[PDB]
């Protein structure tokens, strides 16, 4: 078969690190929980 | 009549060795080159080319000739492939 | 696709040695718009066409992952803020 | 073959003349800097010539060996006197010529046979900027 | 080990939990039936979990 079997590890590993970046960002410091 | 036969035989018809699909590879058989002993042996030997014309011409037919474009098992699929690709070095 | 339709016959490598250096420049454009936010625009053939904080469309590769990709840039691009 | 084989010709008489007739300072010292790895490239070509011109003295190249040798280099020329065409053309200076070489790495870069060239042109290009 | 197929209109003996299922007539007189069903919980089994 012709898939990925470790090209979308690496990706799929950084695309939820990405994500926990931004929904953090907005907690910690722009105070969205206050609202 | 020599290096005829055996183009003949390879699969590229000789002009002595006429190809048929009702008699195959036959032999003039009304020249003066041919006489009743050979003549056994010469119809002994076009038999053998005729079925490596049909094998090479159905090899060719159904390995690597679409990119995937019948639906039928027995003309077409992997597996009849497989045959014909066993063929050649068979 | 043509891989998945004959990875059998001898016709095999030929389309695989074909097709390992035809995905060179795809995987490079994947490896801007995830690692630094840059979209990248070849002539119109990439795989994501071009509030809601959104300027690109999207609406063959592992559709899985596709759009993620989709989200996946314009995060970066909310983290240039 | 043979026909296949003349355009690098063309294609070395374009890569030289811009190295005389660029070579002012009204182009500047990008230009010259320019040039200057241009040069460098036509070196390399004549080290080639070198090594075939000893196996064909004792029979040992032929038209068939040649023409796969000198299929390598007939890109590098194209590029280069494609350059020398274009920036001739505009009549360029400053930092026309380091965003042309800047384009043209983008441009071919499925093989990067000549993405190495406009790489090592712009590295040499930008020292004097 | 995946269960996945690459099949265009053919069979290779097998027909979560979507068309596997093994018939008696398109595997082989030598291969039998107790190794098939082997083959077929492997596959079954590892498209679930």
């Amino acid at each position: 078969v012709l898939m990925k079997r470790s090209i979308t590890a690496p990706l799929a590993a950084h695309i939820s690190l990405v994500n926990k970046a931004a929904v953090d960002y907005f907690f910690v410091e722009l105070h969205l929980e206050a609202h | 009549m020599i290096h005829e036969l055996l183009l003949a035989l390879s699969g590229y018809p000789g002009s002595i060795f006429t190809w048929n699909k009702r008699s195959g590879l036959q032999v003039s058989q009304d020249f003066p080159f041919l006489h009743p002993s050979e003549t056994s042996v010469l119809n002994r030997l076009c038999r053998l080319g005729t079925d490596y014309i049909r094998f090479t011409e159905f090899i060719e037919q159904y390995t690597g000739h679409v990119q995937q474009q019948q639906g039928q098992g027995g003309l077409h699929g992997i597996y009849l492939r497989a045959f014909c690709t066993g063929l050649d070095s068979v | 696709q043509e891989a998945l339709h004959n990875c059998s016959n001898e016709h095999y490598p030929v389309l695989l040695s074909l097709l390992k250096t035809s995905c060179e420049p795809y995987t490079r454009f994947i490896h801007d718009w995830v690692y630094s936010g840059v979209f990248r625009d070849a002539y119109g053939e990439f795989m994501i066409q071009v509030k809601l904080y959104w300027t690109h469309g999207y609406v063959v590769f592992l559709k899985h992952i596709a759009h993620d990709i989709y989200v996946c840039g314009k995060t970066i691009n909310l983290l240039k803020l | 073959l043979v026909h296949r084989i003349l355009p690098v010709a063309a294609s070395y008489s374009a890569v030289t003349r811009f190295i005389e007739e660029k070579s002012s300072f009204e182009y500047g010292q990008v230009n010259h800097a320019l040039a200057a790895a241009m040069r460098t490239l036509v070196k390399e070509h004549l080290i080639l010539v070198s090594q075939l011109e000893q196996l064909h003295r004792q029979g040992l190249l032929s038209l068939q060996k040649l023409w796969f040798y000198i299929q390598p280099a007939m890109r590098t020329m194209d590029i280069l006197a494609s350059l020398a065409t274009s920036v001739d053309k505009g009549e360029c200076l400053g930092g026309s010529t380091l965003s042309l070489l800047h384009d043209r790495s983008f441009s071919y870069t499925g093989d990067s046979q000549a993405q190495e060239l406009c790489l090592y042109l712009t590295k040499a290009a930008s020292a004097p900027y | 080990l995946h269960g996945l197929l690459l099949d265009q209109h053919e069979e290779f003996f097998i027909k979560s939990l979507k068309q596997f299922s093994l018939r008696v007539e398109i595997l082989p007189s030598y291969i039998p039936v107790r190794v098939a069903e082997k083959i077929l919980f492997v596959g079954e089994s590892v498209q679930m979990f």
